[PDB]
């Protein structure tokens, strides 16, 4: 089985870097 | 050929073996035109070192073999490193690939004196279309792999 | 592999026709049994013409010129001057390129030189005041033909400059199934080399064939003489019946010979419109293949058109059969309801074309 | 036993085609995106997307 | 079959570009390029701007 | 040896340039 | 649905290998196809017709 | 009911009734080949360029 990862998950896409 | 604006996706991998755990989806794009030829060009820097240096005038080597090319490149654009500009004033007859050049301001010997240009290149006439139904396993069609 | 035709029969239009479809065609048994068989100069000047105005075409001349192998190319338009060979006008050449203009990657501007009329060929008002105006009809918006230079036979000297900036994805449907009321009559009278007097006795004379009608006459004299005159002397005129009401447009041209008399000429040009109008429904015979061939060329729609059942001779049929071998469209005609005219419309399925070779 | 479309009457004017494409071939996947009119999206809830 | 001639002939190609994908690129190619590197007298039969 | 390499040389370079020409 | 119409009798003659006529039926789709022969045709993963 | 010559052998042999056979007309400038000009950016969950 191929299960998505967490970047497909959460879909957090293009974000700045935050402290 | 298509009509433009047909969109497309693109897929490096088909075959099931090599499907791995990664997205599959590999490039997206649209279609903007139809075209029998094209004139993809990519840059070409010729590399030179100079010997001896008079102010702006100054005398480079291993730019050119002979003679033969600097009659060519006469009159070129040329930069160095440090970003002084300069030009291809002429061809020393001996030895055989140097050439005078002047420059905006005197340059140093351990500078690197570059010339820009744009070389040619050429897109494959490659065409493999997938067949997949014609496959006893249709599910492993494979054709040229991967550089990697 | 190849769609077959046979002599130098409606050569400009298989050519035209296999641009737009994009189908290879061969053309074979081109004057074979003529002491001189094969392909005159002129017909080797269109197909450079069309070389130069696309990319990708490939053309095959046989060894002994007979037979012709053409495999099309995308129409890409641009800048370029063509020489036309004395053999033929410029209206020989320019008439075909109005087919091609609307649908290229790049608009047409092409500079035309050589004789600029002639007995058998469409001549410049004719193109500007004749054809030009049913593309316009069809969505072309923006076409013009400049005459930089009139040449009359035999010597010419002519040049005119073709530009059509109108870039069109395909022809508009047509809805015409009904006569156009012709509201004034014009037309222009010119001459080279020659005195004024000659350009008034041809307005007169058209006028009296025409002094008898219900609307306007007002016929334009364009004397040329000096640098811009050409190299021969000539004259001849082109009578235009418009219709305002639809932007339709009745025309008929011929041009004189040397010790004819101006008077009789405007007198048989005015009695040629008064045929071409009788003959006509919607548009006139000089005007109806290009008008057949932008509705197949059309959306994937019915257009209809009124035709009067004078139109359908010899050169109607060829014209539909040549397209059917390259389009396989089928023109539909049926019976008017009206009992007052033998009218029939035309009712023709585009193929659904579309201008690719236009950048977005 | 279902193979390939089948076709059925879903009403009085309406009619569906069924065709279940083949989960592990992608080339299935990218011509039945181009013909299927509706798609149904199986998918496992407790194993997730 | 037809089809496997087709698909020999595209076995040869892919070997072909194979190579040449793996092969080392030529001096046109290879970004900063000296007089020593290329043959000599190369600039002259080229068409560079 | 070496010149008449030398004088093939500029021969293909005049062909080169006769064909640009 | 799928159906070979080659004679057998060719295919013993001159071996499976040769190439076969096929009919094809089904529903069509989208805008009219032209009743006239000779239309070009696309089939996924086999090619055009 | 459309009937196609010189079919791939292959096709008849190796049919699968699960997969779909799917046709589609081709608009003439389908058939011409050369060089295509596209806007083309890499998928965003591809892991490499």
């Amino acid at each position: 089985k191929r299960a998505i990862n967490y970047q497909i998950l959460k879909n957090k896409g293009l974000t700045p870097k935050r402290n | 050929l298509c009509s433009p604006n047909t969109p497309f996706c693109g897929v490096q991998i088909v075959a099931n073996s090599d499907t791995g755990n990664g997205f599959r989806i590999a490039a997206t794009g649209i279609v903007e035109e139809i075209d029998v030829n094209i004139e993809i060009v990519k840059k070409l820097k010729l590399v030179g070192f100079p010997y001896k240096i008079f102010k702006n005038t100054a005398f480079i080597k291993d730019m050119f073999s002979s003679a033969m090319e600097v009659a060519r490149f006469e009159g070129a654009q040329i930069k160095t490193v440090s970003g002084i500009r300069g030009e291809i004033k002429r061809a020393l007859s001996k030895p055989e690939g140097h050439y005078r050049a002047a420059f905006e301001d005197k340059i140093l010997m351990s500078d690197i004196v570059i010339l820009r240009s744009w070389y040619p290149v050429r897109v494959k006439k490659f065409y493999n279309p997938v067949t997949s139904l014609l496959l006893k396993e249709k599910t492993e069609w494979k054709g040229l792999r991967l550089t990697g | 592999k190849y769609t077959t035709f046979q002599g130098s029969q409606n050569f400009r239009l298989r050519i035209v026709l296999a641009t737009l479809s994009g189908k290879p065609i061969k053309i074979e048994k081109i004057r074979s049994g003529d002491l001189n068989p094969g392909l005159k100069d002129y017909e080797v000047s269109f197909l450079r013409l069309i070389e130069s105005v696309t990319n990708g075409s490939v053309i095959e001349i046989s060894y002994t010129g007979t037979t012709v192998i053409y495999r099309p190319g995308i129409i890409v338009g641009g800048a370029s001057t063509h020489i036309c060979p004395s053999s033929k006008p410029v209206g020989y050449f320019v008439e075909p390129m109005l087919y091609l203009a609307p649908f290229s990657k790049k608009k047409f501007s092409i500079l035309f030189k050589g004789i600029t009329a002639s007995h058998n060929d469409a001549g410049i008002e004719a193109i500007k005041w004749g054809l030009m105006p049913v593309m316009e009809k069809f969505g072309v918006r923006e076409c013009a033909l400049h005459t930089l230079k009139r040449g009359s036979p035999p010597l010419g000297g002519g040049e005119v400059h073709l530009v059509v900036d109108s870039l069109i994805a395909q022809p508009i449907t047509m809805h015409e199934i009904d006569r156009p009321i012709i509201s004034s009559i014009t037309g222009v009278a010119y001459s080279t080399r020659v005195s004024p007097s000659l350009v008034n006795r041809m307005i007169d004379g058209a006028k009296k064939v025409l002094k008898n009608l219900q609307c306007e006459v007002n016929i334009t004299a364009d004397v040329w003489r000096g640098e811009n005159s050409g190299k021969s002397p000539g004259w001849g005129i082109t009578l235009v019946a418009q219709s305002k009401q639809k932007g339709w447009s009745y025309f008929a041209e011929d041009i004189g010979d040397a010790g004819s008399i101006p008077e009789e000429l405007g007198e048989k040009v005015a009695c040629q419109l008064l045929e071409e109008i009788s003959k006509s429904a919607a548009v006139g015979r000089n005007q109806l293949p290009l008008a057949i061939v932008y509705m197949v060329i059309g959306k994937e729609d019915i257009g209809r058109l009124r035709i009067n059942k004078e139109q359908i001779d010899e050169r109607f049929i060829i014209l539909l059969r040549d397209i059917k071998k390259i389009f396989n469209t089928e023109v539909f005609l049926k019976p008017v309801d009206e009992a007052d005219n033998e009218d029939m419309i035309a009712t023709i399925k585009g193929i659904g074309f579309t201008n690719t070779s236009k950048k977005i | 036993d279902i193979q390939g479309p089948i076709t059925v009457v879903s009403g009085k004017h309406r009619r569906l085609t069924f065709l279940e494409c083949p989960a592990d071939d992608l080339n299935a996947m990218i011509d039945i995106a181009k013909i299927a009119d509706l798609v149904l999206l199986l998918i496992d809830g407790n194993f997730g997307f | 079959s037809s089809f496997e001639k087709q698909q020999i002939e595209i076995r040869k190609q892919i070997e072909q570009l194979e190579n040449e994908a793996v092969a080392e690129k030529k001096w046109s190619l290879k970004g900063e390029v000296k007089a020593k590197d290329r043959p000599e007298d190369a600039l002259l039969t080229e068409e560079l701007e | 040896t070496l010149a008449n390499n030398v004088e093939s040389k500029l021969r293909d370079d005049l062909e080169r340039l006769k064909k640009i020409r | 649905r799928f159906t070979d119409l080659t004679h057998p009798e060719l295919i013993e003659t001159q071996g499976l290998q040769i190439d076969r006529k096929v009919a094809i039926y089904g529903y069509l789709h989208g805008t009219p196809l032209p009743s006239a022969p000779g239309t070009r045709v696309h089939i996924a993963g086999v090619g055009d017709f | 009911r459309i009937v196609f010559e010189k079919v791939p052998m292959e096709f008849v042999k190796n049919f699968n009734p699960k997969f779909p056979i799917v046709m589609g007309g081709l608009l003439p400038t389908e058939i011409k080949f050369g060089i295509v000009k596209a806007r083309l950016r890499r998928h965003r969950w591809h892991k490499k360029i």
